[PDB]
RNA sequence: GACCAGGCG
């Protein structure tokens, strides 16, 4: 937890901590084309051009559209179209498919088919995945304090004070006396006699409750005014000589996940023009 | 005697020589990737490569 | 010697004195009684129809999290192998209202959940929920749905107050207060630290040279508290079986080394 | 190839060809947005 | 004219910068459990980047027992 | 739970213990510091991820007795006190 | 969105006790000794029940069949 | 420090040479441990950071103590060779034996290395000057009359 | 493929 990073404890997340779930919608059109030629909504033959694998066209409904609620990896295809033959081939239908990204995964949610303005037709699908926590995510307070997850330790090795409170998260204190904010420590301490006194603190700015009135708050229900507790070592056993300072902050989970940042190429499409190596993750 | 680039040069030389057919000069641990054995040929000392100097 | 006495027992709650062993014992047995201590509970979930307002990994978590009763007598609970006896639980629920915990019918009688009151979702007019559950054993190390509970501990500390300060009667009433057993006697004050007793603000100038803490060596306050699954004795007894267990085995792979 | 489909905001079934149709209507409803509904079949969820 | 000038012409653009094959970007996490000339990679993008290799005598046995884990297998 | 012998000469041995953690070996190096005849005795966790459950252990002996019978007698010691404190409880219990 | 079956720092199940607690504070009862009453110690329990939005309830009004 | 990163939701990118002389000279030229020193200055880059000072502190100040089974468990955990351990240095009641955070230390040090200088925490410096006098009249002073004048 | 807008270190 060295260099503004984190250790978050396993049976928290194991009992619903932080979990998230990601949305993704895509869109399909059978658009008319100059003349009588148009798109069709169909599953492809093995006959027409670019004709993927038939392990991709597995849930597909003779109709060509995907059934609800019926996982999905990559590459897999969520509606089948079939394109006019492109001129030079001839009689040869093309296939224009719309299938998930190559990066992703998840479970069919919701089918919508409706008419556009012109009177094409129009299919929206929408993807479901489940997101856990785990290393790399981005987890930050309201304070200005921000950092990524370094280790998940299981729950019998994390220390836990001798009144019986074991930590949800660990913090290391050289980030402290560099960036003084000290409104985190006033935080902890607040939300700590909130949560005893079963009644919330009032933080309006220049009105908010002072803190002597706190620490005395903090003094009379049975703990120390400085905020400290006793704990013990959870892997020797033994208690730890120095006091630790312990409380309760607000913690927000950002939208910056591990999970859409990975990359990695080995041998792909390349520009047209330069024949070099194209740009981006998506493609 | 050697600089660091003659050094990485010769060693650089030798694996490729090595990876295309030539035979190793000294016994080496099965399973070793060509550089590895290029390594222990030059810390060995029995490098035959030399460099002119002007 | 070693001995055990008990100071509370109240109903699923129980907090005893070990006494007479090192810390390390202590230790061990507080992380297997975490760690090792099988119990029954979800492992997945099949659904026929589901038309709530939850998708279905959100119920079938919150199935996982319901507490379930574990039969003693019928399996070995502390082998090393358990077994895969699997146990399925069905629910069909429609209409307005809130689908509590004690509408599951359960194949083997002997498990079913302990508490009848737990909310799982809440249905409005004209939907349905239809799925089949499937529970086995598990262990705690490997997911924190099939902990048996909580445990811990602290040492055992007689704090010492000198009657030379001139207020130790707040002192004394604040430590009756709060329940701490209290003997007086000359010159001295004994406090004995069943629970936390942090000195106050003005007295701690005097603490460190009139007020010190005495540790009494290889002594421990334990306490172990359970959701209903197992009672806390059979718990303690099988961690202590899972030790010698443990034990047994290392001894017999040792000598069949050499 | 005849499939069944629920109005958006009515919730009645509704049963129709996509192949030949040439607009989509609820014959009950002047919406012209339809749900594909959920098959009957038993999915299976892990618990973790 | 525009296209040999400025930061995206083919001077600057392409010549003296273009993208390559073999690389891979992802977060950054502490490990102080390993020397400080190592580096921990995720099994996927291991499973990924290759390196080419020639087979020798010296080789050959771990190759081909490399060759028939596939490439879905860790070792492959 | 598997042995598997590193190193072996002398007086020392240096094993692994596949399928344990911090639990078992805490406890058993514990014990084993108890024996008058035991030099140095030690354990670690080399990473946290990818070896969270082969802790290596080192032990090294005076030379009047071989590490293994140090181990077996040390590991003989825990069954004695369990048991112990096992017939204590059930005696309290009730 | 509902209340969580178990706390999430000691796994003590609460899930049962939301509509009690909620019913006697608003009744008018001290909240403290409600709390003390249903038998949560640890303040990491009374954390979640203090700080619990019922989020279902307007959620079920839109429908996807 | 060389890189200036930071665990805040940094990235960073790797790449992986192909041809044997690429892999020799990436072997051979750019060693991380080639580059302790920087070129700027010519001093040391790559070193201690946060915690890697205050532990040091901590296990080197003065009046610091540990008991057998610390040393044991920090010594096995830190990689060092050790097969005995060394004469404690002061007994606790009981008798229980204890060794020092500078005996401790002492044991990465390679043999022959000697040097002395002052650090930052020099408050009084009428009490380094009667050391560094000791060290200028004889060479090699007596370690008890050292450890007798010692100062953080 | 080029533009525009917004974010991350
Ligand atoms: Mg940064
Ligand atoms: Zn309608
Ligand atoms: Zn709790």
């Amino acid at each position: 937890n060295m260099e503004d990073a984190i250790i978050i404890n396993k049976a928290s997340i194991e009992r619903g901590l932080a979990r998230s779930t990601f949305f993704r919608t895509y869109e399909a059109e059978e658009k008319k084309y100059l003349g009588g030629q148009t798109d069709k909504f169909e599953i492809p033959d093995p006959t027409v051009r670019g004709y993927r694998g038939e392990k991709y066209y597995r849930n597909l409904d003779e109709d060509g559209l995907i059934f609800p609620e019926s996982k999905v990896e990559g590459k897999d295809v969520l509606v089948g179209r079939t394109s006019p033959p492109r001129f030079l081939s001839l009689q040869e239908r093309r296939e224009t498919s719309v299938a998930v990204r190559p990066s992703e995964k998840g479970v069919v949610d919701k089918v919508i088919i409706t008419e556009t303005g012109d009177g094409t037709k129009l299919v929206k699908v929408t993807v479901r995945d489940l997101r856990i926590p785990e290393l790399g995510d981005k987890f930050a307070s309201r304070h200005g304090q921000k950092g990524v997850i370094g280790l998940i330790v299981p729950q019998e090795d994390m220390p836990w004070t001798e009144s019986g409170i074991v930590p949800d998260l660990i913090v290391n204190p050289h980030g402290i006396p560099s960036r003084m904010t000290v409104g985190q420590l006033i935080e902890a301490i607040g939300g700590k006699v909130a949560s005893l006194k079963g009644r919330r603190v009032d933080g309006t700015a220049f009105i908010g409750e002072p803190e002597e009135k706190l620490r005395k708050e903090l003094e009379e229900l049975g703990f120390k005014h400085t905020g400290r507790e006793i704990m013990y070592d959870g892997i020797t056993g033994k208690r730890l000589e120095a006091d630790i300072f312990i409380g309760v902050i607000y913690y927000q989970r950002l939208h910056h996940m591990v999970a859409d940042k990975i990359h990695a190429r080995s041998r792909g499409p390349v520009q047209v023009l330069t024949k070099q190596p194209t740009e981006g993750r998506a493609r | 005697k050697y600089t660091r680039f003659e050094k990485a040069r010769i060693i650089g030389a030798r694996a490729l020589q090595i990876s295309m057919g030539a035979p190793v000069l000294i016994d080496v641990p099965p399973g070793i990737t060509p550089l590895e054995a290029a390594i222990l040929e030059f810390e060995k000392g029995v490098i035959p490569i030399t460099v002119i100097r002007p | 010697g070693i001995e055990v006495q008990i100071l509370e027992k109240k109903e699923d709650s129980i907090k005893f004195v070990l006494k007479g062993v090192h810390v390390s014992f202590a230790n061990a047995l507080r992380r297997t009684i975490l760690g090792e201590v099988p119990t029954f509970a979800v492992d997945e979930v099949e659904f026929y129809e589901n038309d709530s307002a939850l998708f279905d990994e959100i119920i079938a978590h919150r199935l996982a999290m319901i507490p379930l009763t574990t039969p003693v007598d019928r399996f070995e609970l502390d082998a090393l192998e358990l077994d895969d006896y699997t146990v399925t639980l069905s629910l069909e629920a429609e209409g307005p209202g809130i689908v509590y915990s004690g509408d599951l019918k359960s194949d083997d009688p002997d498990v079913k959940p302990v508490n009848p009151n737990i909310p799982i979702v809440k249905l409005a007019e004209g939907q349905r929920l239809v799925f089949n559950a499937y529970a086995k054993l598990g262990r705690g190390k490997d997911h924190a749905k099939w902990q048996p509970g909580f445990v811990y501990y602290k040492y055992y500390t007689i704090v010492h107050i000198s009657k030379s300060i001139p207020e130790w009667k707040e002192l004394k009433k604040l430590a009756k207060k709060r329940g701490l057993p209290v003997e007086e006697t000359e010159e001295e004050v004994l406090v004995t630290t069943i629970k936390p007793f942090y000195i106050p603000k003005d007295f701690e100038e005097y603490e460190g040279k009139e007020i010190w803490e005495e540790i009494v060596p290889n002594t421990y306050i334990f306490t172990v508290e359970t959701n209903g699954e197992l009672p806390v004795e059979e718990i303690v007894s099988i961690a202590l079986k899972i030790l010698m267990r443990k034990a047994d085995r290392f001894i017999s792979e040792l000598q069949k080394l050499t | 190839v005849e499939a069944v489909y629920r109005c958006f905001k009515c919730g009645r079934e509704v049963k129709l060809d996509l192949s030949i149709t040439r607009d989509l209507r609820c014959p009950y409803c002047g919406s012209k947005i339809l749900y594909k509904p959920r098959p009957k079949v038993p999915r299976r969820v892990k618990a973790i | 004219a525009q296209r040999l000038k400025g930061k995206e012409g083919r001077f600057r653009g392409n010549l003296s910068g273009k993208r390559v094959n073999f690389s891979a970007r992802t977060v950054i996490s502490p490990d102080p459990m390993i020397s400080i000339n190592e580096v921990g990679v995720p099994v996927e993008v291991a499973m990924e980047l290759t390196v080419p290799e020639k087979v020798t005598e010296f080789n050959i046995e771990r190759l081909r027992k490399m060759v028939l884990n596939g490439p879905d297998k860790y070792p492959g | 739970m598997k042995i598997e012998v590193i190193k072996k000469e002398e007086n020392l041995l240096e094993f692994y213990l596949e399928g344990e953690d911090h639990t078992f070996a805490n406890l058993l190096v514990e014990t084993l510091r108890e024996n008058p005849h035991v030099k140095f005795t030690a354990y670690t966790i080399e990473h946290p991820i990818t070896m969270a459950r082969k802790p290596r252990f080192r032990v090294v002996t005076d030379g009047e007795i071989t590490p293994e019978e140090a181990l077996e007698e040390a590991a003989k010691k825990i069954f004695e006190r369990a048991k112990e404190v096992l017939e204590a409880w059930e005696k309290a219990v009730k | 969105m509902i209340v969580p079956v178990r706390c999430f720092t000691c796994g003590k199940v609460i899930g049962d006790k939301y509509y009690e607690f909620k019913r006697r504070v608003e009744a008018g009862e001290d909240p403290e000794k409600v709390l003390d009453d249903l038998g949560l110690e640890r303040y990491c329990c009374r954390r979640m029940l203090l700080s619990h939005v019922e989020l279902i309830d307007d959620i079920m009004h839109y429908r996807v069949y | 420090p060389p890189y200036n990163a930071d665990f805040d939701g940094d990235e960073m990118n790797l790449h992986v040479p192909q041809t044997e002389e690429a892999q020799a000279e990436a072997r051979i030229l750019m060693e991380v441990q080639n580059h302790i020193i920087s070129p700027r200055y010519g001093g040391p880059i790559i070193g201690g950071i946060q915690d890697h000072i205050s532990g040091g502190y901590l296990l080197t100040r003065e009046g610091a103590y540990f008991t057998r089974d610390e040393v044991e468990q920090m010594l096995m955990f830190a990689g060092v060779d050790i097969t005995e351990l060394p004469e404690p240095d002061k007994y606790d009641e009981n008798g229980n034996p204890l060794w020092s955070g500078k005996t401790i230390f002492s044991l990465l040090l390679p043999e022959d290395l000697t040097v002395w200088y002052r650090n930052k925490l020099c408050d009084e410096p009428e009490r380094c000057e009667a050391l560094e006098k000791l060290i200028e009249e004889k060479l090699m002073p007596d370690p008890e009359e050292v450890r007798k004048l010692a100062y953080d």
